[PDB]
């Protein structure tokens, strides 16, 4: 047949050159960073618990709730406990927040209260302050926004006005009521709030709150839940998470597990390798999960990636509202989340949960070595599966911050980054994801790793970062990022293919960023690029080119190391090569080369009339392409020698006659842009 | 000073 | 107009074209599906667009099957005539699978899964279990949930009827 | 001072590789994409067209006067030719370009080369004609120049890149298989411009001062004829030295050698024509001619068909003589007929006068 011939022919002039416009990207608004870097800095623990004296209002049951803590108060005596309760409660936050000052006070007076939130006002004095207050030795507080403390002698309880409480405390604040009709808390500061506003054009907006229970209801009384149960739920969510698991209909699924194994869980909360450790761990991923995939963007960041001990409470708080609600209960927060309760994350921790110890009687008698959970691998399956079909924009993937906490450990680090260069293939929409999710400080933070393995990987996606926000170079200078990929790009053995992109990020790190221009000098970037100059991969000699195009823009250090090294004499290679995207760059470098000097005598001098003379032979070139670059080049000839380029343009109405003579033909050009910007810079001498 | 502890 | 397009369709899907032209014919088949007040145009629609898709590498005709199964499934779980919810489902082959295991498409099956009807309830267990390895950590979850409703309706339900059937689940 | 500094977005532009994908197969290499389908299909339209064209010339060529139509242009044609599959006949000018039809007889487009008021298009090609075609179109002066979206409904004039090649008028020829474009003219060099290197790979010295008039050139044994001014008929092979380059010099004419034309045979046959209007058929193998033929007093201007053998002359006296290779009478239609242009394939004819009007005969 008569197809042959047709398949097999070379279609001319029908590439991304020719096609596209020669133009650049118009790089969106991009909001992803956390300029709001906000910082717990101190904590109150106002603990109104009057041990064996039952308020008035609740008549308590015979076997009722007596926990507190994970004390007992009663076991003790009142005054151990008391201390005793107010230290472990400062423990349970110093895991969330080990950096605050903890000043708790224990059954306190009016007076007390006022000295000790006005005192840490004075210290944190624009950072945020957490006020805890328990409230089950007080009884339940009033429609009219007084909540209970003591007087000095212990025979009366005096009210605390919630307006006078939120004077003494400053506007960045975080407010956590334990106590049984909470929600009453919660609308009268939000009404005190208001009548400040208005009494003032004669708060709110800063302060956050999280509150145990509605206004009508009630806490639970239940003998084995523990008194404290939103407190317990915001600072030790495992360790009721899993005692709520083993209260439920669910364990007739994994027999013998009782509450005295969940006792004895071994690990702990920190060392990921290790059954308490790997719950604690998915835990954290399923919540931010849960956050990510229901909460507005906006809300998210404010919340759960802000500060670290709000973040910390917030994701726990999710855990509350899930159990609270099955003793109904509803907590409160002060920006008001959706129902969280149903979503379906939570049917994989409960999974994750059963699998992590229904293994456990094998471990705890016998001896039998921890086997890990499934768990991050399937999550990162499912990631997977979504990557194949779905380029899509649609609903975007549910296991993006799943894929961070993966980042964090070592035994699937290889396995998330490759499916992180995957995703972040796709455009630039999935790196703006990936950017909100907060994956950057995490990934800039491998960097100063050394595991081989991970260098192709880290260059593969900031490579694809880069693309999308040129600023991050900031970052990346700031913490020696760049002699990470001064190395790769120094490496002949890595393949050509990772090179180009470390290159190209190189070339965005010392892009017009002077400090950046700097440190990869210092790390010897003109003798690495020159190296692989005369490369066989066009991609890299074209960004290797450019890398010393950028470096010695408006640079003057760079072009002295650059005339040591004899740069611009091997960049004459490349001015006669294949390829016409590598001639582009070759003029672009060979044009900043010359763009700056600050008036020097022979050398500087000499070698630009070589460069000139070399560029000067590229008027018969075919794309138009480097005749614009070569427009531009002679451009910053002509923006330094100004005053010889006068004399000689109004003589005609050696050296410079030539580089008139090719303006020239470069303004009376068939192409119509290159005619256009050649008449600009010879309107300019004129 | 990260949000979630990275083990490099 | 109306009797004849049933055959046709039949013809279509039952004896073997050697033309890629079919892409456009499953596409033209989404007009067929979503409207025919006719119940018979839909339920052969179906039977048909199973069919002809058998080629599901490049991506073009990767988007086309993942637009047609969305529309296709919509239909087995979401269409009032119990007759149509059972075919199509039945015909969302092993052959198809790796598409079925996207959030989206398998959140539609689980829908399924508490059918109104105990037969597709049946066949939708099945299905979800066959993808159970393919995207373990959407399905896996469900299913455990999905044993705890069974056993809780064999221990707790007096009815007979309701222990049979969630024996045989 | 200082904001003379114009920056391009080349790097910019070079950037944005980056940020598009790189993983999955790309969309030509997809057997069921709609774009590779068209291809096929216009692959498809392309060799039916091919036989049709065959089948004409397997009958023995008889009598040709058949108009498929007459219009007339806003300027006087300069040079017409006709795209190989689609129905698209370029008659450009000094300036504009005309896209005419000839099945639904229409005006499709009109351009403006962009050159000056001094210059005029000499030579016109039709670039990748197999497939999503382009229209390269050099200027008297030194300019090329090509264009895309030529006569298409939804689009307008774009002309893809442009590059002084040279400083008779021009002359060119393209290679479709090899990549290459020839360019010569009033220059004593034969540039050869690489498209895919868009670099001048090799500049073959004429060794004439006259001018360069027509040229034309061989794939697969490289071989470009070069028609001269003065008279002579020079042949190089590009694989040699430029101080070797001169294979052959034969010179039995004087005049604007008005077409020395090759054919795609292994069998290879240079028909020279001079303005005093006289073929000579030669071979590149021998110093003589292999065949004589006088046929006009006063040639104006000349072409001749690449698949059969059709000479189809001009004369100062308005006719029009379309004779065989052998020297054979066939038509002398009755009326500075300066643009003869042949299809690739079928038999088609078209002519344009110095006064404005076009035609397109046919041999049934």
């Amino acid at each position: 047949e008569a197809d042959l011939t047709d398949w097999n022919l070379p279609l001319a002039f029908m590439k991304k050159r020719h096609c596209e416009k020669i133009e650049g990207s118009k790089s969106l608004a991009q909001s992803w960073r956390m300029k709001d870097r906000m910082k717990t800095v101190s904590v109150a623990l106002v603990l109104c618990l009057n041990v064996g004296v039952d308020p008035p209002d609740v008549v308590k049951t015979t076997p009722c709730a007596r926990l507190e803590c994970w004390i007992d108060p009663l076991s003790m005596g009142p005054q151990k406990a008391l201390e005793t309760i107010g230290a472990n409660l400062q423990k349970q936050y110093e895991n969330w927040q080990p950096r605050a000052r903890y000043k708790q006070s224990l059954d306190p007076t009016v007076d007390e209260v006022k000295k000790l939130c006005t005192s840490l006002r004075r210290n944190a004095k624009e950072e945020r302050v957490l006020f805890h207050y328990n409230g089950h030795g007080v009884p339940r507080p009033t429609v009219n926004g007084e909540v209970w403390v003591f007087n000095k002698n212990y025979t009366q309880y005096i009210p605390l006005s919630i307006y006078d409480l939120q004077t003494w405390m400053g506007s960045p604040s975080i407010f956590v009521y334990d106590c049984s009709n909470a929600g009453l808390i919660v609308k009268s500061f939000k009404q005190f709030a208001l009548q400040r506003e208005q009494e003032l054009e004669v708060s709110m907006k800063n302060c956050i709150q999280l509150a145990a229970c509605e206004a009508t209801e009630l806490l639970p009384m239940i003998p084995d839940l523990p008194a404290d149960l939103f407190t317990s739920c915001l600072t030790t969510p495992i360790k009721i998470a899993l005692r709520w698991f083993c209260m439920q209909k669910c364990v007739s699924l994994v027999p013998g597990v009782t509450l005295d194994l969940i006792e004895k869980i071994p690990g702990r909360l920190n060392d990921r390798r290790t059954p308490l450790g790997e719950l604690n761990w998915i835990f954290t991923a399923i919540t931010d999960t849960i956050a990510w995939n229901v909460l507005p963007r906006d809300l998210f960041q404010k919340l759960f990636r802000q500060d670290l001990l709000v973040a910390s409470l917030f994701r726990n708080f999710l855990l509350a509202e899930r159990i609270m609600r099955s003793y109904n209960c509803t907590p409160v927060s002060s920006p008001r989340l959706p129902p969280t309760y149903m979503h379906a994350m939570w049917q994989a921790w409960d999974l994750a949960v059963d699998i992590c110890l229904s293994q456990l009687p094998t471990i705890i008698e016998e001896g039998t070595a921890f086997r890990h959970s499934p768990f991050f691998a399937e999550q990162l399956t499912a990631f997977q599966v979504w990557l194949t079909m779905g380029v899509e924009n649609r609903n975007p993937p549910e296991q993006l911050p799943i894929v961070l906490q993966v980042l964090l450990s070592q035994v699937h680090r290889l396995r998330a980054l490759d499916l992180l260069g995957r995703f972040l293939d796709l455009g630039p929409w999935a790196v703006s994801l990936a950017l909100s999710v907060g994956i950057f400080p995490y990934v800039l933070k491998l960097l100063q790793s050394s595991a081989r393995e991970l260098r192709p990987l880290l260059v593969f996606i900031w490579a694809k970062i880069l693309a999308v926000d040129s600023s991050c170079q900031a970052d990346l200078v700031k913490d020696n990022g760049h002699k990470y990929f001064l190395s790769v790009l120094a490496d002949p053995y890595m393949p050509a293919e990772h090179r180009t992109m470390t290159a190209f990020i190189l070339a965005v790190i010392v892009n017009s960023y002077h400090t950046g221009q700097e440190a990869c000098l210092q790390g010897n970037l003109i003798a690495i690029c020159l190296e692989q100059l005369n490369d066989p991969h066009p991609l890299l000699r074209q960004w290797v080119a450019i890398c010393l195009g950028r470096i010695w823009q408006n640079f003057d250090s760079a072009r002295w190391c650059g005339v040591r090294d004899s740069a611009h004499e091997k960049l004459y290679s490349l001015l006669s090569d294949p390829i016409p995207e590598v001639r582009c760059a070759a003029v672009f470098a060979l044009g900043t080369f010359v763009g700056n000097s600050a008036e020097r005598t022979d050398h500087s001098t000499t070698i630009d009339h070589n460069v000139a003379m070399m560029l000067a032979q590229l008027v018969s070139d075919g794309s138009p392409m480097v005749r614009k670059e070569l427009v531009v080049a002679l451009s910053h000839l002509v923006v330094q020698y100004e005053s010889n380029f006068c004399t000689v343009a109004l003589q005609f109405i050696s050296v410079y006659t030539q580089i008139w003579r090719v303006l020239l033909h470069l303004a009376a050009d068939p192409y119509p842009e290159v005619s256009d910007v050649a008449m600009k810079v010879l309107n300019s001498i004129a | 000073e990260s949000q979630f502890e990275m083990d490099i | 107009x109306v009797g004849s397009i049933t055959l046709a369709l039949r013809t279509l899907g039952s004896f073997e074209f050697e033309g890629h032209s079919l892409t456009q014919f499953v596409r033209h088949c989404a007009d067929h599906f979503l409207n025919s007040e006719h119940k018979e145009i839909r339920m052969e629609a179906a039977r048909t667009c199973s069919r002809l898709l058998t080629p599901s590498v490049s991506q073009t005709a990767v988007q086309v099957v993942a637009d047609v199964l969305s529309k296709l499934l919509v239909v087995g779980i979401t269409d009032p005539d119990p007759d149509i919810r059972y075919c199509v489902l039945a015909s969302l082959d092993e052959r198809f699978d790796a598409h079925l295991a996207q959030a989206e498409n398998l959140q539609a099956l689980f829908v399924a899964l508490n059918d109104q009807v105990f037969e597709i309830r049946e066949l939708a267990i099945c299905t979800v279990g066959r993808l159970s390895s393919m995207n373990p950590a959407f399905v896996m979850p469900f299913l455990r949930k999905m044993l705890i409703q069974i056993l809780t309706e064999l221990e707790h339900s007096g009815i007979g009827r309701i222990k049979e059937q969630s024996a045989r689940m | 001072f200082i904001s003379a500094t114009v920056q391009t977005g080349f790097c910019d532009w070079s950037a944005r590789y980056f940020a598009q994908p790189v993983m999955k197969i790309p969309e030509e290499h997809d057997l069921e994409s709609q774009i590779r389908k068209e291809r096929e299909w216009r692959f498809l339209r392309n060799s039916r067209v091919r036989r049709q064209a065959q089948q004409v010339i397997q009958k023995g060529i008889t009598r040709l006067d058949d108009q498929i139509f007459l219009n007339r242009n806003p300027g006087v044609p300069s040079v017409v030719k006709f795209h190989p599959f689609t129905p698209c006949i370029a008659v450009a000018d000094k300036d504009s370009i005309c896209f005419w039809d000839w099945e639904k007889g229409e005006k499709l487009d009109y351009f403006h080369n962009g050159n000056p008021r001094y210059t005029r298009v000499t030579a016109m090609e039709y670039l990748n004609g197999q497939d999503c075609s382009l229209l390269l179109t050099a200027t008297d002066d030194g300019a090329i120049r090509v264009w895309k979206n030529f006569a298409d409904l939804e689009k307008n004039p774009e002309m893809v890149t442009a590059w002084q090649g040279l400083s008779a008028g021009m002359v060119v020829d393209w290679e479709q298989e090899t990549g290459l474009l020839m360019s010569s003219g009033d220059v004593r060099i034969v540039r050869i411009w690489d498209t895919d290197r868009e670099m001048k790979v090799q500049d073959i010295p004429t060794g004439a001062d006259s001018c360069v008039t027509s040229l034309s050139c061989d794939s697969h044994r490289s071989l470009i004829v070069a028609g001269l001014g003065d008279g002579s008929i020079r042949v190089y092979d590009r694989r040699m030295a430029l101080s070797e380059c001169r294979v052959m010099t034969y010179r039995e004419h004087t005049a604007w050698v008005v077409k020395a034309s090759l054919q795609k045979r292994p069998d290879g046959h240079i028909v020279s024509v001079s303005v005093n209007g006289d073929v000579r058929i030669f071979d590149p193998r021998m110093p003589e001619s292999v065949n004589v033929l006088q046929i006009v007093k006063g040639l104006t201007a000349l072409d001749i068909h690449p698949q059969a053998d059709l000479i189809a002359c001009g004369s100062v006296n308005q006719f029009t003589a379309i004779y065989n290779s052998s020297g054979e009478l066939i038509n002398n239609i009755k009326y500075a007929i300066s643009c003869l242009a042949f299809h690739p394939h079928w038999p088609h004819l078209a002519v344009g006068s110095n006064d404005y009007y076009i035609s397109v005969y046919s041999v049934e």
